[PDB]
């Protein structure tokens, strides 16, 4: 219904707050590589949050129309965690 | 430097610039949530690189400049601050607020 | 906007100027893959050091100067915008230059 | 009395000294999450001091008012902790 | 052409998901030293996840082409871990 | 004597020099906050010697005339470190 | 100028001089707090961007001139620099403000 | 031939993105010091891809026709990297 | 002959390349304080390779002239190393 | 008479080379407690060599006086390790 | 471009250029104990702020104007050098130092 | 211009522009190794502070002209692009001289 949209920018900033260290895995289960989050955490030293959430940027990037929260789910779950973030964090 | 109404109560600039000041590297955040895209929240940080306070001024200031006729002003912003993970500044902001 | 060509379609300046928009400090991976020389993109970025969408701006209207005449640029640009890994803008720009 | 009131960053910066592993669980059983410990670790990889320093500010942060120096002194006990800490660190 | 070719950072981040603390003499066992493993264990002090997924990072690197997925079998076998979690990750 | 002066631009870039990973704590116990410190520690992304100095130059302009030795001695007292370090730089 | 009332205390250009060289980037601090708009600190900022201390000597003036007759307006400044986290320059106020 | 020619400003935009945190080290074998480095990180603060890049600009400058996409090749060798990324960019 | 001159960079690179973990005690007994690694650890928070790179640039710059081949041997001993290193990277 | 003079930065990484897995127990009688060891094992959590390296850093910002070369006699030998090991370091 | 006499030598262009290509990003702590402010300092770094090269020129440049004549302004540099823990280029510039 | 003897080399306006629009901000370095003051260079950079094409090559043609006759002044064009780590461009000249 909505499983098909983009998250929004204000969104993964969102979903990122709520991450702790599966994000690192859940991108790469998403479409990154090493190399890109090495250069998220390249372009914030200090501060993972602002490294979490340009990784995001960086997948919904590389992913146009794809990168959906369908995505983000089957992600989320492949890196183990309840998918129920998306939901709550969606009212 | 002209936020919220008679009923609600006003911010002063030594006010917002005061909220700028119990900021931190979690600025970006109050800024998604304050509803300015990430495209911009970058280009800020392009504009004064090597300023940080810069970029937590310029960011809240020129949000104000918008949000300068709206009503909701000083509310959307203790929301977003709320949700940016910082009730500690929201507190104060409501309080200060306290007259009208 | 002369960037195009009857059969495919034109893009228009707020078109350009809409990529330019969703461009961010990445606009260097672009304009190089746009085959721009980095001693230009060096120049620009230092032309306009302190207001980044200038930057952005003119590098793509300077290339759609150059580019005028040519066959498909339009391409090239859908191309470039691809391996910079902005599938992102490429597809919002095949959208509207999509018409013919 | 002076219960009711958040400590300073000097305050909590005093009490990240005297304090061991602990803290952890600590700050945990105070309201903050296992995500909330591991982005403090990660925005101090080196420097013990700074990631106990950030959990209390996250903590302060969260809960503004509420983070009192009676929250800090159940915190101690919630963990086996004596007490007395927060008082010579306050004289 | 499937066990002649090397696996992507997707993958890796799986081989790295669901294994214990035996990962180290099974990532030594594939051409890296006590350099490379003091080395992914440094670059990520917490969130060991990414440690062991740089072990491998490490050693596509240093041997490309004949990097295959059956070289990612080779220390299975000689490490305890069944043959068949290579084709878990692949069905 | 000297003891209620003021360090300056050249004496503060020669403490910093000597101080290491508790330059954080002391500058928290001298009167800064933990977001002076990350405006420090942003200012100067790559290289802590610039960033120790934004945060004793801070540290003076906040204080002016109260900025005395006498307070970085306690201070340094305070973070645990051999006191002396003001000695040695003041020859 | 002719910044100062014979009761508070004087301030001379070079009095004013000592300020605005004292001062560095965190000059808007000082301006927003002595109730100068953002857009002007926007403005003036932008109207000699390659000359930092040109800034901080038109905002600073700019300002002490609308400050014409008015009383305490010294004391503005000095509570100014001391909302700027800059005790620093606002007791070398104090002390030129040693005249009598 | 193609070997003992040099890339151009395409290219280096090109071989830079596929590049890691290896790069520091890939062009310290080629000839740029950890002086040169630290100018690159510095005038592109927050943006890795640019760093690389300019460093790449460095190098095809400092040495001319002696840098070639042969000695490009040694280059990611030195630094445990297959070499093949110079072929999989040239297509 | 050459024992007496300071290594490059292209070799210090080499150098750190090579070491392990042993690389800590190595410079404090070079002539470096605990505090200049917390700097190389603070400034390369996300990469140790470059954490000893820098750390021995320092090392270099603080001693000039005295910083040289003889020097790095006996510290290449003193911290139970094979001296075969240097007779090694240099080829 | 050296046997009244405390060790240095050269001196206390010879003496934290050497000891076993016995440079918990062994500042169990030195002087260090429990938020002292793992306040290192913490900074440092790989590399159990700048672990026990920064426990006597604490010898020397903390005790200084009661703690020099000669409470290394029976502190040493306090955990199975002859105290002969003094003699043949100051060499 | 003109510093020191014949008894101690000299140091052309070619040389504190030099001098400048052998600073990092620790040219801050040598200015500062050459004499610079770090209000100065500052309004440096943030003339130059994309360009860390003309920075440290600017820097040292700006230093050899100020030092035209005076007695040992090269002897005091080379002490700056070795009090910013360089003694790395403190010893190069004494070298190439030997004439007088 | 006409930079050279009909031996050492030659090199025309055209062959000046061709080095001209090779450099970009390390100019500077180029015309403080060819021997023009750090003076200078900021009035130039002041004269066209936004226009950087025009710095370079009114540096390049304002030393073209003080060389008239003068003998090594090619080879010292060259000297001075090898000092500014441009050997790229020291054999641009080195190659459009071996046709004369």
């Amino acid at each position: 219904h909505i499983l098909n949209s983009s998250p929004s920018d204000r969104q993964i900033n969102q979903l990122a707050q709520r991450l702790g260290p599966e994000w690192e895995p859940m991108v790469l289960s998403l479409g990154l590589s090493q190399t890109d989050i090495y250069r998220c955490k390249a372009n914030h030293p200090h501060n993972v949050q602002s490294q979490v959430v340009e990784a995001f940027i960086r997948w919904r990037q590389r992913f146009g129309k794809q990168a959906t929260f369908q995505s983000l789910h089957n992600g989320l779950r492949a890196v183990e965690v309840d998918p129920s973030l998306l939901l709550h964090m969606l009212e | 430097m002209n936020l919220g109404d008679a009923e609600t109560g006003f911010l002063t600039q030594s006010n917002l610039l005061s909220v700028a000041g119990r900021l931190g590297l979690d600025w970006p955040a109050v800024a998604l949530h304050l509803g300015v895209s990430y495209r911009e929240v970058q280009r800020i940080r392009h504009e004064f690189r090597d300023d940080l306070d810069e970029q937590i001024r310029h960011m809240l200031f020129s949000w104000a400049e918008r949000q300068a006729g709206q009503p909701g002003a000083v509310g959307l912003l203790v929301q977003a601050l709320e949700q940016s993970d910082r009730q500690d500044v929201a507190e104060e902001v409501r309080a200060v607020l306290e007259l009208g």
